[PDB]
């Protein structure tokens, strides 16, 4: 029974991933997030091994929630009559990258490095589980401020990680790239790096390059705010309008402008105690 | 300038 094992308090947010509580396992007090997603508006399905019909969220959650990561963990979920229950882990105290963004404007480079290098690393390991996220923006991404550690939230239009293209998109179109705004067609780790190019250009000018699909397809990247040649070489590269011109995931983390990372407990006592 | 959030979909 989901009723009596986590206590349940007030709303975080809803929207199209569903309706999200702020919750506590009763078990250890534990904090959680408990998100309800009405079956009726669930549109990709995926099976578990033991072959129950279950969100595909579900399916992508647990292959990448085993062991430790910049990942939100699934601790557990359960099927009512017309929803699915999911138990996430919550950080506290928290707040969202896209908020932070408000709050604090353009983060500086150090900030943004720290931030960046850790989404990498989260985002490696989705694709090393056989998951691709395809959502990637500031609104998805958690800070632990007393940890400094960075975690990805929101699988709900992910799929499973492929070679051959997808010709469906459901996530976050100022993100997505010119390729799937002219074609409808996009690869998957090549949107991913786009989608991390806009990701990264909001951290170091304060808000997204693009707003209309003219702009995603136009190919110009104008700098809003002073922001170092190193990293702007960066960003220009993730925006290539050509898919294949893109760096790699390998190829962003060796870049100049990413070496001497912050460790996470550094980056919360410089930046957010 | 307007900073907002944009839904999924
Ligand atoms: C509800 N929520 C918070 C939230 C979500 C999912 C898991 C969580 C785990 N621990 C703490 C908080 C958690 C949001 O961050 C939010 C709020 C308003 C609008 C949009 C969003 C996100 C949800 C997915 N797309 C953007």
């Amino acid at each position: 029974p989901l009723e009596s094992q986590y206590q349940v308090g007030p709303l975080l947010g809803s929207g199209g991933f569903g309706s999200v509580y702020s919750g506590i396992r009763v078990s250890d007090n534990l904090p959680v997030a408990i998100k309800h997603v009405e079956k009726d508006r669930i549109s990709d399905w995926g099976e578990l091994p033991n072959g129950t019909r279950v969100p595909m969220e579900v399916v992508l959650l647990k292959k990448v929630s085993s062991g430790f990561s910049g990942v939100i963990r699934l601790l557990d979920w359960f099927e009512r009559p017309d929803s699915f229950v999911l138990i996430l882990e919550r950080p506290e105290p928290v707040q969202d990258l896209f908020d932070f963004i408000t709050e604090r404007g353009a983060l500086q480079e150090e900030l943004a490095r720290s931030f960046f290098w850790q989404v990498l690393e989260a985002v490696r390991h989705c694709h090393n589980c056989g998951v691709l996220h395809r959502d990637i923006k500031d609104e998805n991404i958690l800070i632990d401020l007393n940890r400094g550690e960075l975690k990805l939230i929101d699988f709900g239009s992910g799929a499973l990680l492929k070679d051959t293209v997808y010709t469906d998109f459901d996530g976050t179109r100022v993100y997505s790239p010119p390729e799937w705004i002219r074609y409808h067609r996009y690869h998957g780790r090549s949107a991913a790096v786009w989608s991390l190019g806009i990701l990264l250009y909001d951290m170091v000018c304060g808000d997204i390059p693009f707003e209309h699909d003219e702009e995603i397809i136009g190919g110009q990247v104008f700098f809003r705010q002073r922001v170092s040649s190193e990293c702007q070489h960066l960003i220009r590269w993730c925006l290539a309008l050509r898919p294949s011109d893109r760096p790699t995931f390998e190829e962003i983390q060796n870049h100049p402008w990413m070496q001497d990372v912050l460790l996470p407990q550094e980056t919360a006592e410089i930046h957010l105690h | 300038r307007k900073r907002r959030r944009h839904p999924s979909g």
